[PDB]
DNA sequence: TCGGATGTATATATCTGACACGTGCCTGGAGACTAGGGAGTAATCCCCTTGGCGGTTAAAACGCGGGGGACAGCGCGTACGTGCGTTTAAGCGGTGCTAGAGCTGTCTACGACCAATTGAGCGGCCTCGGCACCGGGATTCTCGA
DNA sequence: TCGAGAATCCCGGTGCCGAGGCCGCTCAATTGGTCGTAGACAGCTCTAGCACCGCTTAAACGCACGTACGCGCTGTCCCCCGCGTTTTAACCGCCAAGGGGATTACTCCCTAGTCTCCAGGCACGTGTCAGATATATACATCCGA
């Protein structure tokens, strides 16, 4: 099934939170689309990395290895997931 | 006859496989032949790394009261101590949280 | 109107385009009368490099014209 | 019908853990974490090794080798303690 | 008559509170939905792992929050509290990303 | 006198060079330059093989390594014609013999 | 027993890059235990073409300035001017460079 | 009465004529100075070849001018026209290199 | 041997100039000699672990390349 | 400058699921022996590094006048934080089902290894044309009135 | 608004050195043949990923109100910029001496490969206590007065 308009389910408050933990005290109100835009294209990276990566072992389903190498070949390695 | 197996972990007074560091650099491709002092030496930098984040970590779960050891403690124990924090400066540790810290401009009058 | 192309080989040749004519269909009307496929050549008129999807009308190119024709050689 | 081995390094970063604190467990996420860490310190090290091995023309990586690249990679203090306590190991090893 | 506090004391409280915790903060499954609407463009038909996916919240939320500290004290250079997109954009210059 | 060999790739990128454009020469600055380019782009896309193969468990390298090696490095549109040129080449060879 | 003309394997392919010279620096790389006898012809298409490409650009450069040879200088001033090949060598200086000649536009003179 | 040219003139005219060329910019000797009695801390009676200097030299401006570049974006980005210390520190802290 | 004091101060102008920047405060020369002196220190430390390592007296163009790579800061031209 | 209301820290019962430990066993590590090539060591050659002296001339150092930019203070109006009542869907607990990950046999085509040999690529020479340099005139700007 | 000085570019003539091409030869890529095993294909078993349905309540949403902060404007004072004069040391050319980098030959010994044997580490099952919740209470902190 097609799926469509999900960007959206980042509600305000979330980024609010993210903020709040980052350690800001004021938020303009333009903030919260420039956000969603940087971490579509963050995703879409990662993703695209991680299908190649998938694709060639010749499976059908998305390891947890393959985001782990992935996200290790941009120089942000992650610890806690096997590997 | 033939005498009893002792381990070269053993020999070396270690508490890391010295066998198995051979093993896995022989087989890795990193190079045609593997000398005979590598693995000790490969083995005794890991035990004191192992040695000194755990006892970081330790003293930081005992200064919160509890016994037992969880990934806060070790990201509290890497993020303040200068070299440590250099030797881990672009990992990311899963449930770890942040360093409470706040900017002097922010705070009331 | 008609043109005069030199190659790299010194031979010029003459060619009948029109001004709007762009460079996808006189390189096609060349490989008819050469050979010569259109995406192995490439064409310089007053040291300018010339645009596929462009005409000579707005690369101001006109009756007796000199072009010099250089050889693109690509493949496996 | 029982699965395959998997290897790791439990048992060795337990039995550290009760040699520096006697009296503290570990839960099942940070030990992940650290058998992460340990394998991510050890190809970095053997990396470094064997490409100053092929810088120099030569077919065999050797203490000499390693202790480079100790020094190359970790900052001062723990290259220093690091290089102490390899060379004693070594020396041990080759007394007995 | 009703007790109301001054602005600025409940930014402060929340950021301790969420600064003292480390439980994630986007919601589960709207992030898994966008993460295969993303992930569609692909291949279709595609399926996964659930730890794939909670690694992948884990570190799109560090990312964020990284990036949030640097445009506060970009904010803060320029005698300012209050965070605006141009500081966004210049942090990111900075660091070296397009 | 004895002087030891050292090898580059300069005849073949003075024959490429003269395949592009017909009349133009080239310093040795350049020549090293490009050199250094090539070298270094070999060692990355090998290096990033032998790891996908190591990752398989397989104990060998061929043409699906370097074809997602390839497609991994690379951005868009360069990715796009090197896997054709690649595809090209490989099949040409094979058809000769 | 007459052994035939020797062909390389360059010549097969219709390539210029050295085939046998890239296998033999495969195999003693210390890469993977055995390497395929397609590897090597992949490698050289890429390397060929990518070299290619910046040829071309580095001339257009060095033509454009009224001159018949290629300095340091027409390949830093080709490569700073596409995005992907930008993106490509994103941290690697050349020797001899330079930088591109831009002017923040709040700098410039009033009226 | 003597030409004088308005100041900002001269700084425009010398930022044209300097990113229009591609030569060094530091003096040889000098240089040369620095990096022997920086080395000199760690090894005693060493030597040096002619061209491990003038990568050294090379490397160090390139770093420098992107310093610069990075430096100049920040002080404009707070209304300002000259640069400042604490610009150089804030591109420092943000790019990483400073703990 | 105050040798850091042979970076003059036309030179760093000269640098800024070429950088882009327009106008230059009083006090810019110290934090330029001081950033200056770290990254020297760092990459001839680098390089004389190399050469030592290589039994040698002198060091080479080569491992001054090596080290500079090392800190993912390729240079390109010079035997590398 | 005090005083009331709110949020936060502190003390106690309690029950559950994860951590620590005991077993069997089987596969990986150790003991003993050979044989062979990689690496240590000594001697030799000569190239490139360091050191010194004279000049010359461009670049660095110093002083001065002044205009433009950094910074503090004021006033205004608007965008954002805080609180409250209503609406929405996230989260949890089950029940089905099957697509696909993971393991086992076997069998052949592909890559490593060896001996003969010949042509591609590298080092040394040399010759001349493209580019660097110098002098002169036309052009394009900037600042004061 | 307009015109006198400076700085820059276009053109022509001259000379030098490194870029492009030619020879000779030695080492490495070809050709032809054999052998062993790495992986490709077929079959089977069982797990966990996807789909659905119901209920509860906590979080997201929308609205009203007031206030503190972002931003423009003015004024002042001082500190870099542009220019002229004096001083200095960087650069170029040339000459001497010798240390250490780069080869070449010789020899001993350290490591890969093979066979046999056995005990260390991993999967599986079981129990109990460290800690997470819930409840109550005491204390620190903020905003009008």
């Amino acid at each position: 099934k097609v799926l469509r308009d999900n960007i959206q389910g980042i509600t305000k408050p979330a980024i609010r939170r993210l903020a709040r933990r980052g350690g800001v005290k004021r938020i303009s109100g333009l903030i919260y689309e420039e956000t969603r835009g940087v971490l579509k294209v963050f995703l879409e990276n990662v993703i695209r990395d991680a299908v190649t990566y998938t694709e060639h072992a010749k499976r059908k389903t998305v390891t947890a290895m393959d985001v782990v190498y992935a996200l290790k070949r941009q120089g942000r390695t992650l610890y806690g997931f096997g590997g | 006859t033939r005498a009893k197996a002792k381990t070269r972990s053993s020999r070396a007074g270690l508490q890391f496989p010295v066998g198995r560091v051979h093993r896995l650099l022989r087989k890795g491709n990193y190079a045609e032949r593997v000398g005979a002092g590598a693995p000790v030496y490969l083995a005794a930098v890991l035990e004191y790394l192992t040695a000194e984040i755990l006892e970081l970590a330790g003293n930081a779960a005992r200064d919160n009261k509890k016994t037992r050891i969880i990934p806060r403690h070790l990201q509290l124990a890497v993020r303040n101590d200068e070299e440590l924090n250099k030797l881990l400066g672009r990992v990311t540790i899963a449930q770890g949280g942040v360093l409470p810290n706040i900017q002097s401009v922010l705070l009331p009058k | 109107m008609q043109i005069f192309v030199k190659t790299l080989t010194g031979k010029t040749i003459t060619l009948e385009v029109e001004p709007s004519d762009t460079i996808e269909n006189v390189k096609a009307k060349i490989q008819d009368k050469e050979g010569i496929p259109p995406d192995q050549q490439r064409l310089i008129f007053a040291g300018k490099q010339l645009e596929d999807g462009r005409t000579l009308s707005d690369y101001n190119i006109q009756k007796e014209s000199t072009l010099h024709l250089v050889l693109r050689l690509r493949g496996c | 019908r029982r699965k395959t081995r998997k290897e790791s390094y439990a048992i060795y970063v337990y039995k550290v853990l009760k040699q520096v604190h006697p009296d503290t467990g570990i839960s099942s996420k940070a030990m992940s974490i650290m058998n992460s860490f340990v394998n991510d310190v050890f190809e970095r090290i053997a990396g470094e090794a064997s490409r100053l091995a092929h810088y120099n023309k030569r077919s065999t990586i050797t203490s000499r080798e390693i202790q480079t690249a100790v020094r190359l990679l970790l900052p001062g203090e723990l290259a220093k303690h690091a290089v102490s306590e390899g060379t004693k190991a070594v020396t041990c090893y080759t007394s007995a | 008559k009703p007790h109301r506090y001054r602005p600025g004391t409940v930014a402060l409280r929340e950021i301790r509170r969420y600064q003292k915790s480390t439980e994630l903060l986007i919601r589960k499954l709207p992030f898994q939905r966008l993460v295969r609407e993303i992930a569609q463009d692909f291949k279709t038909d595609l399926r996964f792992q659930s730890s794939a996916v909670m690694a992948l919240q884990e570190a799109s939320e560090a990312y964020l929050v990284a990036l949030f500290e640097d445009t506060n004290l970009c904010a803060i250079h320029a005698k300012r509290v209050t965070i605006m997109p141009k500081d966004i954009q210049l942090a990111r210059r900075i660091r070296g990303e397009r």
